[PDB]
């Protein structure tokens, strides 16, 4: 009775599906990346609230950053990874702004669905939006209004690094600016290369952030298996190979012919281990750091020295420590050191949050590598905060970089949606409809700021343009309370990253445009 | 998809998609269909799912009975319907003009143009068409040696040509002795009969009727010589009242009395006939048959056969017609005014049996206007050949009377049709210059099928053809013997002018209305 | 087993923005499927029903009502093209595709933190001035002439597939609402739907199909003795029976003599020769009932030489009662001279492919015809007549509200600029969504560019600077060569009544979608 429609001209898939034309593979991409614009859009800004996101392996994430958000999400649309992995390498360049390119280009995607269906294809929305985009690159040297380059200590970084804090942990903006200012500005390498990788986080489960600091070594969390952890003179020998002897490595066997080599050979031993322990005895050693295991007679040397053992089963933190103390990891054993030893001024061990820890603590000479120790009452504080600390060090890279700073808060967003608009007007052709879309694309991100902080965002977004005369160029948003009035940027202190509002741009452009290529999708059968 | 968006289990085909699928099933249709157009084409063996075989090649049968699940297949199986109905031949080529139409335009749409644009250039060949079709018919003032030379054309293509001369001659004196004086004729006054006494090539044609059962009584007479025919509708069986009445008796004498009473009703219609046979002079044999459309009972049969009254008893509706201009009586549904003014008369009356099964026979007649077909086939599937040839002759006589003109033969008007549209090509003036190249095209598969159905080569027989009617203006066709062009006007091969005249409008219509369809879907579950 | 505590099982629960942006989206995507039906250069689009056949037709109404959906917002877009349907002939695709775009542009301010209720209250501001609009744009119609009226009813059937035969199809279509046209007391009607049968026989030509002056049925005569061909009958319509049925009650006869059960089968016979009687003292010609007629009722209209036809239907007996001017009688011995339709025409009982059809034509003045459509098969005829429908109706709009407004784009830009004059007098938070509602009535020009192939850019900007001067107004979209013709030299006119639904149907639309903020599934009923 009831007939059917069969295969046409090429269905040849054996579980496949097909996707081709505007509806079917244009605008379903846009659709898709439109649900991650909405997703990441109560999260942005520092009224953004948190996400309890538990990802495949049961555990559990709250954070308000959109980095960490994507990478526990398992998203399986295509066009939408490529809008994951654009945010991926805004972290990867800068550390941060990686919640920008999700609105940006999920702004301009959008957009770009109310031009296809208007008029134009994408012939002219991808031409239109890159002519938009290169004259978005000249606008941002011309919105810098202050530079980090005064004054490089802990008082003027601590309020250059306040909006990269207070995006993620706003009540903690002023204890965390500070924490994070007396360890970048320690660990500097005197105008070189500044490294991120020098600032580690000691998650102490205990009290609350009140009771973080930052010392200037080391804190690891394991014991020392002898009596010498009083350390105050702290010669640090630093081993790489197991601190147990020395055997061969093509096979090792004993080879006994007589009474005489079999009774003195458990003597030989303990003479032999003996003249090494006491050969870092007489250099002035006081600590002595191995990374593989150590013998029972190792041990009985070293307490009768009085020297302190420190097992480091990590080869990666073993590195860490020879550029903490200055010393050189010897693969060979025990030699007489004649100036590859590790100089400190504190080692000790204390019991801080029911965890017994080894501080490297340097009291005079405080600048080799800094660690930030977080307290915090749960483990999922510490690691919101860990992620908050991370931005702010990924921030002083980006001022060792270039120094220039644009007002946020959305004061470079309505300048740079004005300044497109003027290059929409006096464009003399069908290209120009993507270009005024281009300037909106701007103007959805201090309307997510207003969305977030429950202020109606169709007279925030009035009060931008009416104060932005052509002279101004410096009002972004006031959020702290209801009925905003919004004043100057230089003024309150809010401005952050003109080199990752260079690249976000770039970055969620390119994005847009890949996704606006693709018209015709073919996907094979998922296992 | 959109419709996958709202009904998950609703497939759907797009724009280029849909098209695909209607052409590539037009060609399906088309392949098949092309192997038995034609006298030189190939015969059907058709076997449903109960086991019997229906050995057809007509293009109306092989569409109906074949096991195909398709939309695009149930569109043509309905404009072939429409076909076999009003005007009987012309169902397998009304199917290769649609897949050709379908085909043609496959050249150009997929080339970059737009379907719209070639279904503009379809009417304006139709048109062309039309007006040409009129120009090269041919009045003959419907002669019977014409009507001879039209039915054999008809029933060559569906008989092996040596029951085609026995079936001319009962097709064509068939249609003739019906109806005169410019009337309309009726195909319901001809009887169909499906016998199997001797063998297929026997069909004769009986001038009376001959109806389908028999006497239902052993001592009434087998052959009547000069009879009467009394066409009854009354009912002579033993009827109840309709109110529900019951009888009530005392004593069991006074039952007996109610069993007389309750058939003096019945037998007093009984004693109406048989005062009848009495009020014809019956000095002589005076034979006396009644048809009896309603049952009779047993009862009066024995009184009937006492008399010497042959008793029909349930015949057929339309029986009261065909056999009333037959005998010339009253078909009467009362005895209130019975009279020999509503008698009939035949010259021979008689029975014969096949099997228990007897078949009365109504021969001899001076003006019957309405006769009966006699097919004897031997076989089941061999009755079904001849019926639907028959029906296939009838109505192409039919055609051939109605109007007055008659339409060349096999090769003589799809040619000099395409080629009056090449000269009219240029007269679009615009982008439907390649829509009557299409239509041009697709007129030239009835050459094209003939020549490749009879064995010989389709492009080399094209040439010749457009050759003897380029140089010439006698409308040339296709020869199924030699291969040479000849003309189909004087070798005997005729067609009917509203077979060509509906081939070219309900395939032009069919065509434009499936290359406009972008969204074949199935939704409704 | 324990059954765990829980409270209302085995039902959904879904709000949010999750649902305001979710009705938008099933909107959005019924808009989609018509889409390409549109204009004059649409396309047939072949559906499949689960009944067996097969339903290949490009008018919005008859595509949606063959789509079986799921979702329950997407369920209202359905009834409203049957709202459409209903009430106008020629309205119901332009009200799907209108209010899936303003409902496409009332979800972008749902994302700005707007409450529904301020969008629907400047989406009945908005109402209200377009149906003002078009009464100052209208122009008034002569229903008295000819010509005028056939340029009314080709501009509704050049988007429907009968624009081939567009000089047959207009008469057909003009001549069945005109005698139809009945007014007994002080009220006009004008019934297409009880009165004006379209009958549809596959074969022959379209180019034969014509409106019969009458009605027609397929019933044979029921005696062949009858005559097949009158030229003045007198048609007689009846109701009941005539024969011998059981009465409504418990009637036994007690039958104790032998003489009792012969009279019995006499008054059988006595009473049908009593109501044949009855019938013939008005000299009939034509006995048509609606029951069955017994053969011995057969008897003495044979001899009397009258036609009988046996079982008419219900609905044929009321449409043949116009056109011959008779009155359905339900008794035999009540009938009068008044009873008897005169004026009929010629009665030929003839036949179309194997079957009979009486024909009940050449009346004098009737008041119910039936259009004969012939075509190659039933798939093409029932598109002709589902076209003749959407082609009569439009008709009727006409004779009851003689007012004609410039379709073909040129009446959704002529309020979409007077919607934007109007605007700047807000000073208002619903100024924004008033703006709106005039972007979302060029949606009807942008559909006839994007079916023929031209611009969306180019034409759209030079259309919207022609209306932005007052003079001539009536600049549309000519849908088939692709360029800006004025209408008053195409001659593409819609009726008032036709573009007041589709602005009526399309607004509140998007009323009832906008006020949906959940949706509870899993409940049963009674
Ligand atoms: N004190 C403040 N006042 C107003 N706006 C602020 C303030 N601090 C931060 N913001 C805004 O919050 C936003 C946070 O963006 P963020 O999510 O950090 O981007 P990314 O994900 O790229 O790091 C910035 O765009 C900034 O404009
Ligand atoms: N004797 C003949 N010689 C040449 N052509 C013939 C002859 N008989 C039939 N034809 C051709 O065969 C074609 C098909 O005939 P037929 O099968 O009867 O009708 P249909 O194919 O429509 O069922 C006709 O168009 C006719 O031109
Ligand atoms: N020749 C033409 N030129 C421009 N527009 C046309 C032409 N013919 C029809 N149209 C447009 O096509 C549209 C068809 O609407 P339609 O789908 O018939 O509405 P409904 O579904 O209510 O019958 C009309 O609104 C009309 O404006
Ligand atoms: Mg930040």
């Amino acid at each position: 009775h009831v007939p059917k429609a069969p295969g046409f001209a090429q269905m040849l898939k054996e579980g496949a599906k097909h996707f081709s034309g505007l509806e079917e593979a244009v605008y379903r991409n846009i659709q898709a990346c439109k649900e991650l614009a909405q997703t990441t859009r109560t999260a942005y800004g520092p009224n953004g609230m948190n996400k309890m996101v538990i990802n495949h392996l049961e555990k559990l994430f709250v954070t308000n950053d959109a980095a960490t958000i994507l990478r526990e999400l398992e998203v399986q649309h295509p066009a939408a990874k490529m809008i994951v992995m654009a945010s991926h390498m805004q972290e990867q360049e800068v550390g941060d702004g990686t919640n920008f390119v999700l609105v940006f280009a999920g702004a301009l995607l959008e957009l770009a669905e109310e031009l296809l269906r208007i008029g134009l294809s994408v012939s002219e929305v991808i031409e239109g939006y890159e002519i938009a985009c290169r004259k978005a690159h000249e606008i941002l040297p011309n919105l810098v209004c202050c530079s980090a380059k005064n004054l490089r200590d802990i008082d003027e970084v601590s309020s250059l690094l306040r909006t990269s804090i207070m995006s993620k942990q706003y009540g903690n903006e002023v204890f965390l600016a500070k924490l994070i200012a007396q360890a970048c500005v320690s660990i500097f390498p005197d105008s070189g290369h500044f490294n991120v990788d020098n600032i580690r986080v000691c998650k102490i489960l205990g009290s609350g952030i009140s009771s973080s600091s930052v010392l200037h070594g080391m804190v690891f969390k394991k014991e020392t298996e002898g009596d010498v952890t009083s350390v105050k003179d702290a010669k640090i020998a630093v081993y790489s190979c197991p601190f147990d002897g020395m055997i061969t490595e093509t096979k090792g066997t004993v080879l006994i012919k007589t009474a005489e080599e079999l009774m003195n050979f458990s003597k030989g031993e303990e003479n032999l281990m003996d003249a090494q322990v006491k050969a870092i005895a007489d250099t002035g050693a006081n600590v002595v750091v191995t990374g593989g295991k150590v013998a029972d007679m190792a041990l009985h040397y070293a307490n009768k020295y009085n020297i302190m053992l420190v097992r480091l089963n990590s080869k990666w933190d073993l590195r860490r420590l020879c550029k903490t103390v200055g010393a050189t990891a010897l693969p060979r054993l025990t030699p007489p050191v004649l100036e590859e030893m590790g100089h400190c001024d504190s080692v000790y061990l204390s019991e801080v949050g029911d965890t017994q820890v080894v501080v490297f603590k340097h009291e005079k000479e405080d600048g080799a590598i800094s660690t930030i120790v977080l307290r915090g009452s749960t483990d999922n504080l510490m690691d919101d905060i860990e992620r908050a600390v991370d931005d702010g060090v990924n921030t002083f890279k980006v001022l060792t970089r270039d120094k220039r700073l644009v007002p946020g808060g959305g004061a470079t967003e309505i300048e740079l949606a004005k300044q497109i608009t003027s290059y929409g007007e006096t464009c003399p052709g069908l290209e120009q409809y993507a270009i005024k879309k281009f300037a909106e694309a701007f103007e959805a991100i201090p309307r997510a700021l207003a969305e977030n902080s429950g202020v109606k965002a169709n007279e925030v977004i009035s009060k931008l343009y009416a104060v932005h005369q052509e002279g101004n160029k410096n009002v972004g948003l006031d959020i702290e309370a209801e009925v905003p009035a919004v004043k100057d940027m230089l003024e309150a202190g809010i401005l952050d990253t003109y080199l990752g509002k260079y690249w976000a741009i770039k970055l969620a452009t390119n994005a847009a445009v890949t996704v606006l290529r693709v018209d015709q999708i073919i996907m094979a059968k998922p296992a | 998809a959109a419709v996958k968006t709202l009904n998950p289990k609703a497939e759907v085909a797009r724009a280029q998609a849909a098209l695909a699928v209607n052409i590539s099933a037009a060609r399906g249709l088309q392949d098949v269909l092309r192997t038995n157009l034609g006298p030189k084409g190939t015969m059907k063996m058709l076997v449903s799912g109960a086991g019997d075989i229906k050995l057809t090649k007509d293009g109306n049968v092989l569409l109906h009975e074949m096991q195909i699940q398709h939309p695009t297949a149930s569109l043509i199986a309905k404009v072939a319907t429409a076909q076999d109905d009003i005007t009987g031949d012309g169902t397998t080529s009304n199917v290769l003009i649609i897949g050709e139409l379908l085909k043609q335009a496959d050249l150009y749409i997929s080339e970059g143009l737009h379907p719209r644009i070639i279904t503009e250039g379809f009417e304006a060949a139709k048109e062309k068409a039309l007006q040409f079709l009129e120009e090269v018919k041919v009045s003959r003032e419907m002669d019977r040696e014409t009507l001879i030379d039209v039915a054999r054309t008809s029933l060559r293509t569906k008989v092996h040509a040596e029951l085609a001369d026995v079936l001319t001659e009962a097709v064509v004196d068939s249609i003739l002795a019906i109806k005169k004086q410019d009337e309309p004729i009726d195909l319901f006054m001809i009887e169909i009969m499906e016998m199997k006494h001797k063998s297929e090539t026997d069909t004769s044609l009986i001038r009376g009727l001959v109806l389908d059962h028999g006497a239902r009584h052993p001592d009434m007479k087998k052959r009547v010589e000069d009879a009467y025919i009394l066409t009854c509708n009354v009912s002579l069986e033993y009827e109840k009242t309709e109110v529900n009445s019951g009888f009530f008796y005392k004593s069991a004498e006074e039952r007996e009395k109610l069993v007389k009473a309750e058939r003096k009703f019945i037998e007093d219609r009984v004693k109406k006939i048989i005062e009848l046979k009495r009020k014809v002079c019956g000095d002589s044999d005076k034979g006396f048959v009644v048809i009896n459309q309603k049952g009779i009972d047993p009862f009066s049969l024995d009184a009937l056969s006492k008399e010497g009254i042959v008793a029909l008893r349930r015949a057929k509706r339309r029986n009261m017609e065909r056999l009333t201009l037959a005998c010339g009586g009253v078909a009467l549904n009362s005895f209130d005014d019975l009279s020999p003014d509503c008698l009939g008369h035949a010259g021979l009356v008689y029975e014969y049996t096949l099997g228990e099964e007897k078949f009365t026979f109504i021969e001899k007649c001076n003006n019957p206007r309405s006769v009966t077909l006699l097919i004897k086939g031997p076989n089941k599937h061999t009755l079904t050949q001849i019926k639907d040839a028959v029906r296939d002759g009838l109505r192409a006589v039919k055609n051939a009377i109605d109007d007055g003109c008659v339409v060349p033969g096999a090769g003589a008007v799809e040619v000099a049709m395409a080629e009056a549209l090449i000269k009219h090509k240029p007269s679009v003036k615009g982008r439907a210059q390649l829509g009557v190249q299409a239509f041009a095209d697709a007129l030239l598969i009835i050459p094209k099928v003939l020549a490749q159905n009879s064995g010989f080569d389709l492009q080399e027989t094209l040439v010749k053809i457009q050759a003897e009617h380029s140089e010439s203006g006698q409308l040339v066709g296709v020869d199924l013997n030699t291969g040479e062009p000849m003309v189909a006007a004087e070798v005997g091969v005729w067609d009917n002018y509203c077979v060509k005249k509906q081939l070219l409008h309900s395939c032009t219509v069919i065509a434009t209305n499936i290359l406009l369809v972008d969204e074949i879907m199935r939704a409704g579950m | 087993h324990r059954p765990v505590l829980v409270l209302s099982q085995n039902t959904k629960r879904e709000s949010g923005r999750k649902v305001q942006s979710g009705n938008i989206n099933a909107a959005k995507t019924i808009a989609d499927i018509i889409r390409t039906c549109l204009g004059p250069k649409s396309m047939m689009k072949m559906l499949l029903d689960p009944m067996g056949g097969i339903v290949m037709t490009n008018d919005g109404n008859a595509i949606l009502r063959e789509i079986q959906v799921q979702h329950p917002a997407a369920k209202s877009m359905i009834e409203i093209s049957r709202t459409q349907d209903e009430e106008v002939g020629d309205g119901t695709t332009s009200v799907i595709i209108l209010a899936g775009e303003m409902l496409s542009v009332a979800e972008h301010f749902l994302e700005q933190q707007m409450h529904p209720t301020v969008v629907i209250s400047a989406y009945r501001k908005a109402l209200d001035d377009m149906i003002s609009t078009l009464k100052k744009i209208s122009i008034p119609v002569d229903i008295s002439d000819s010509d005028m009226m056939l340029n009314i009813i080709n501009s509704s059937i050049t988007t429907k597939a009968i624009s081939r035969w567009s000089s047959l199809a207009c008469n057909i279509a003009l001549d069945a609402v005109k005698m139809v046209q009945f007014e007994e007391n002080g009220r006009k009607e004008i019934d297409i739907k009880k009165y004006a049968r379209v009958e549809k026989i596959p074969g022959g030509i379209i180019e034969d199909s014509c409106v019969l002056r009458g009605v027609m049925i397929n019933k044979d005569v029921t005696h062949p003795r009858m005559r097949r061909y009158i030229k003045n009958p007198r048609i007689v319509l009846l109701d009941s029976s005539l024969e011998y049925k059981k009465g409504e009650s418990q009637t036994d006869i007690e039958i104790t003599r032998e003489e009792d059960f012969t009279r019995i089968l006499q008054m059988e016979e006595e009473y049908i020769q009593q109501l044949c009687e009855d019938i013939i003292q008005l000299k009939p010609d034509v006995v048509i009932t609606e029951k069955g007629i017994s053969d011995l009722a057969q008897h003495y209209l044979m001899r009397a030489n009258i036609t009988a036809i046996r079982r008419v239907r219900k609905t044929d007996n009321n449409r043949i009662a116009r056109a011959c001017g008779a009155r359905i009688v339900s008794r035999p011995e009540e009938l009068r001279e008044d009873d008897v339709g005169t004026g009929a025409g010629l009665l030929e009982i003839k036949k179309i492919g194997d079957e009979y059809f009486t024909f009940i034509t050449d009346c004098k003045d009737p008041k119910a015809c039936t259009i004969l459509l012939r075509g190659a098969s039933k798939e093409i005829l029932s598109e002709v007549e589902r076209n003749l429908q959407d082609a009569m109706q439009v008709c009727r709009n006409v004779l009851l509200d003689p007012q004609l407004v410039p379709g073909g784009g040129a009446s959704e830009m002529a309020v979409a600029h007077a919607l934007t004059e109007k605007s700047k007098a807000m000073t208002g938070v619903e100024q924004w969504p008033y703006r709106a509602v005039a972007q979302a009535l060029e949606v009807i020009p942008r559909t006839l560019i994007q079916n023929c192939g031209a611009s969306t850019i180019r034409l759209l900007t030079s259309l919207r600077a022609k209306h932005t001067q007052e003079n001539c107004e009536t600049w549309g979209v000519n849908g088939e060569t692709g360029t800006l013709v004025d209408m008053k030299e195409l001659g593409i006119w819609e009726p008032l009544a036709v573009k007041l639904q589709t602005y009526k149907t399309a607004v509140e639309t998007a009323v009832l979608l906008l006020r949906i903020d959940d949706i509870v599934s899993g409940h049963k009923k009674k």
